[PDB]
């Protein structure tokens, strides 16, 4: 099936290019009639469409964000490949990778979307989470994620086996470092029989650290 | 009459005028609109494929243009039934243009059929607005007696029997076909009306056009002419 | 630009319920308006291209219509799992979208799951102490935690988020945290998570006994 | 004469019937002309350009196809266009080659047919009696020239009845052919073939056109008018 | 201006490929509206459009000659070029190279043409002819003997004179070719002013002068 | 395959006349047909295309019509210049051609210039030994030239071609040659080149003294 997955930097120094890719599997780049895209959602849930590329390999450019883009493809790899020069702090969002479609020619409407990549723009250095275990009718558990550096982490429950009953919170700021935590619910019966294990991912500092929970 | 035919000319070229302001005022706003979704598909189009040019797009286009305006298409249209109802257009000055004559020959022979066929059909037109005028005059003839004796003067059944002459061919002549067509073709009422009423002022634009329902036409043509020859009329004196 | 104003900003309606957006665009759109549903920590999902299809593998309870600058999108039977935020793009250069309408889904108050935690030993290692304390799944959002220290109210180093209306359940859940040094956390005895809702007319708390 | 119109009618029917195998005879060969045209010209845009694909291109048509219907043009409703319109609406002439889209403007279109027809329908009749009069005291000169040469001044009719056409015909036929022919680049052939059917108020609309125009149309109807009325006699 | 000109070999050798070029000059190769064509005549002068080849690089050929043709171009030097393999006597023609042009989309017109280029199909070997003057207003005259394959061209004085030359069509005898040429000039300004027949053999690289002496 | 057939096949005219050529198709080709005139020892030039419209920088005499698969070019007054094989060919893949259409200019008729060469030095050099007839413009076409060696006709190593109607002064030239040995040469006396043409009454006769 159709799928689209993007890649690159999660951190961006100001007066840089920020440069991704995006990686389609189960469909051609080069296919008549869809069309190709980069879309970003800032902080505050804003979405603005960047620009996009034709099966043929032709390119339009949302003019507000023009003489900073350049997007190109590897039709070989089936690939295609955002830049963005001269960023700021105000460029900080969401990166989106999407496939076009047409109701009559020009009328743009994007179908199947990609995963999401985060990217920030800052000075200052990536810096690893610090995560800790959480122990104190059925039980609960955590895992602290603190101190890390940029944005986002991702947490798992035994790699996506436990997943009702689990809560993920927003990030919160101290003085330029992130912390958030989750929030595994299970039967009290289940723990500790069953194994619980953290799943903790951070990227930007190639941190990936498993916590099992212990009274 | 000199100085009232100038005086008349003012007033038709103040008319066109007050039409054209009218009309693009109601047209040039969707007009637009269409012009706008074209023009971006265009732009697209060559932005999405950079190995065509735009000199090579356009003239692409011109063909297609052409073609569909010829009669192409993304049931022969000069068959007998077909051509029968095109030699018809000519005679009777409506021309909708619905197909169009490509060799010289059909252009030329156009010519002189034009020139025959009209006054030929404008003599049956006389003489049937002369028996269809005999035809109404004698049909509510009989109910003259009974309009007469419930209390109306000799002055006032003169103009009540003139709406009823209206009003009865009105209902046979153009009500009732807009029902016909906006069933038959499936048109709205509106559309109905207003192709009925291009067709019989044979202006004949052409943006509209049409086993018992295929003659019926040719037949409600010829008479609905003769009606409509009288209405014009009226409205002539009533100027 | 094209610009797409959206109303409303903010709405809740119950399950069962019949609901209507609107998009009302700058210029003449002439029926190229799209329609999508987000929900949090995902992607856009297509609802309606075209101002009035309806996408495949989308339930037709969902239907939208329009023509010019004024769209309108209606949900049938507001089922739980149609909580998020929705946007309308448009279809000509420079596409641009709407700035999003958040729709809540009401239903019956819920009691939420309170559960407090220590320090880590391994974090006691570090040199800090941060205490957890999770408030999960209830109803309505409208909630107060405060963090007490031996009988008495702190609000230093106390930092929290809050889930979005989850979509199964449309219930909320909170995580607030107290953040001290290992040698504050060793001086004082007994910890406290006291959280004011709606639901019970007392404040339910948990304590932590640290010796 | 109710039995002179039966007969009349079943004329008009052999008329149109002989007409119509006419017409068909010549152009029914050419029927599939436009269509092979067409799918021609598609193939070859493939072909010349391999970077645009089938399926691709097959959308960009529909397009056309609903933008021609919307009513655009690779401005229409301007106001010298819309005069013109106007113009062709009065004088039933209906080219087509503009068309209304709009309910409102159909609707408009309706009252301001009825009206308008009839007052230009005036005004043609006006000047119908004075272009009347005006070719009868023009020629009238030349009358007192044909008395004198062995021409009686029951015969002196019919001459300056020819000329009263051969003349109008000369100024409303014969040079707007070339005007056209030469302005808008046509054959003679076909100069010729749309100055007659425009002046019949047929107006196919296959073939259409600074103010000068505009005049001429006024003057060549009331010209033919006659035309075809003498012809009804002659017939 | 627009100028095309073909180049390649002048004989071939059957069951081998012909390969020709045509340059463009005062024109792209790759500008919008404009494609460009191989077009051969065979000896009896009947024409057959061979190919044609896109300023976008798009190709259509003759389905008669498909499967041996291929058409390619080189946008950078402005030239494009035919190949045709598995050639036989019957692909012995004088290749034209041309622009294309349109009456509406498809309608294809060959507006701009090339000089034309003579190709021949045979196992025999170029053979330079001998050229031999002629001396008997005056009349003189080269004649050109025993050269393969066609052609040879003949000029007086390297196109100075021009008017009053007869140069006549080869004629075969026995698998070479042989024709002449016939200056006519004042027969005062003859022996006082030059006279010199420039001959030229392409195939055979040869190009001999003749001055004409009593 | 459209095939295009041509006629007439071959026709002289004088100049200032009019003259009118054909093109039948076997198909309907909707007025997509080109005509072309080749002059000799030259490429063709594009006279008419799209059926009637007029090439730019071509004179107006030329005018083309026709519409389907019946087409006609017309040339009004003939100059000189109009000499040459005329073609026709559709826009419709495979483009096809006519099979060519050859227009003589008639003239005034003309009387010849023989001029008779021997053989070359350099020629004799070699043991062969080739003597050459040039017989220029002249008309009409039809012409016939013998050789005589000592008063008695030789057709042995006679070889001639023909130029095609030269463009400026519509006429035609000859050129008739007679190959021999070295040995069979020098053995007989005095070479003759015997022309027979309609202008003069008798044949126009040069000779050569070998000796
Ligand atoms: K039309
Ligand atoms: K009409
Ligand atoms: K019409
Ligand atoms: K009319
Ligand atoms: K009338
Ligand atoms: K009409």
């Amino acid at each position: 099936q159709l799928q689209l997955q993007e890649s690159g930097p999660g951190l961006v120094k100001p007066s840089q290019s920020l440069s991704l890719a995006c990686s389609v599997t189960g469909f051609s780049l080069s296919t008549g009639g869809y069309q190709w895209t980069w879309i970003r959602q800032f902080p505050g849930k804003k979405l603005e469409w960047m620009g996009y590329i034709s099966y043929a390999g032709g390119i339009t450019y949302n003019p507000s964000l023009k003489s900073r883009i350049s997007i190109t493809r590897d039709t070989s790899k089936n690939q295609f490949f955002l830049q963005l020069n001269t960023v700021t702090t105000e460029d900080t969002a969401t990166h989106y990778c999407a496939r076009v479609q047409y109701s009559g020619y020009g009328n743009a409407y994007f179908d199947v979307w990609g995963q999401g990549i985060q990217v920030t723009v800052s000075s200052a250095t990536t810096t690893a989470p610090s995560v800790y275990p959480l122990a104190p009718n059925t039980v609960t558990l955590g895992c602290l994620v603190k101190g890390y550096f940029p944005e986002p982490v991702t947490v798992s429950w035994n790699s996506g086996a436990l997943t009702s009953g689990v809560h993920t919170f927003p990030s919160v700021l101290h003085s330029g470092l992130y912390s958030l935590s989750s929030s595994v619910t299970v039967p009290s019966s289940t723990w500790p029989s069953q194994t619980v294990t953290c799943n903790v991912a951070h990227p930007a500092s190639s941190t990936k650290v498993d916590k099992k929970i212990v009274p | 009459r000199s100085t009232t035919l100038l005086a008349l000319l003012a007033l038709v070229l103040l008319y066109l005028v007050s039409g054209a302001l009218v009309f693009q005022a109601l047209e040039q706003p969707h007009e637009q609109q269409a012009q706008k979704k074209m023009d971006h598909g265009r732009d697209q189009f060559l932005r999405d494929h950079p190995c065509v040019s735009q000199k090579s797009l356009e003239d692409f286009i011109k063909l297609l243009v052409e073609a569909l305006g010829g009669g192409a298409n993304p049931s022969s249209a000069w068959n007998l039934g077909s051509a029968f109802f095109f030699s018809g257009t000519i005679i009777t000055t409506i021309g909708y243009g619905n197909i169009v004559l490509h060799t010289d020959a059909g252009r030329l022979f156009c010519i002189f059929y034009a020139l025959v066929g009209i006054p030929l059909f404008g003599m049956l037109l006389a003489g049937v607005g002369d028996r269809l005028g005999s035809s109404l005059r004698r049909g509510i003839g009989h109910i003259e007696a009974i309009f007469l004796k419930w209390h109306v003067p000799p002055g006032l059944v003169r103009s009540l029997s003139a709406v009823l002459f209206l009003l009865i061919g009105c209902l046979l002549f153009v009500l009732t076909p807009t029902f016909v067509f906006s069933y038959m073709e499936s048109w709205s009422k509106l559309e109905a009306i207003y192709f009925v009423i291009v067709t019989l002022t044979t202006v004949g634009f052409g943006d509209y056009v049409p086993p018992a329902y295929q003659p019926l036409v040719w037949f409600w043509i010829l008479f609905g002419l003769a009606y409509f020859a009288s209405v014009l009329t009226t409205i002539g004196n009533w100027l | 630009d094209i610009q797409l104003t959206q109303l409303p900003s903010f709405l809740s309606v119950s399950p069962g319920d019949k609901v209507t957006i609107t998009c009302k665009a700058s210029q003449n759109i002439n029926q190229y308006l799209h329609w999508y549903q987000q929900k949090p920590e995902e992607a856009p999902k297509l609802l309606i291209y075209g101002a009035s299809n309806l996408q495949t593998g989308i339930p037709s309870r969902f239907s939208g219509s329009g023509y010019g600058t004024d769209f309108s999108l209606t949900i049938n039977s507001l089922d739980s799992e149609d909580v998020g935020t929705y946007f309308c793009q448009q279809g000509y250069t420079p596409r641009t979208f709407g700035p999003g309408t958040k729709l809540e889904i009401k239903r019956a108050d819920a009691k939420p799951t309170v559960s407090i935690f220590p320090p880590s030993s391994e974090q006691l290692g570090t040199g800090s102490a941060t205490l957890v304390c999770f408030v999960n799944n209830f109803y309505p959002k409208d909630i107060n935690v405060k963090w007490k220290v031996d009988g008495s109210e702190k609000r230093d180093g106390v930092l929290q988020s809050v889930t979005d209306q989850d979509s199964k359940d449309s219930t909320y859940s909170l995580s607030s945290t107290l953040s001290l040094t290992k040698a504050d956390y060793e001086r004082h005895n007994l910890y406290t998570c006291e959280v004011t809702h709606k639901t019970s007319t007392a404040a339910i708390v948990k304590t932590l006994n640290r010796n």
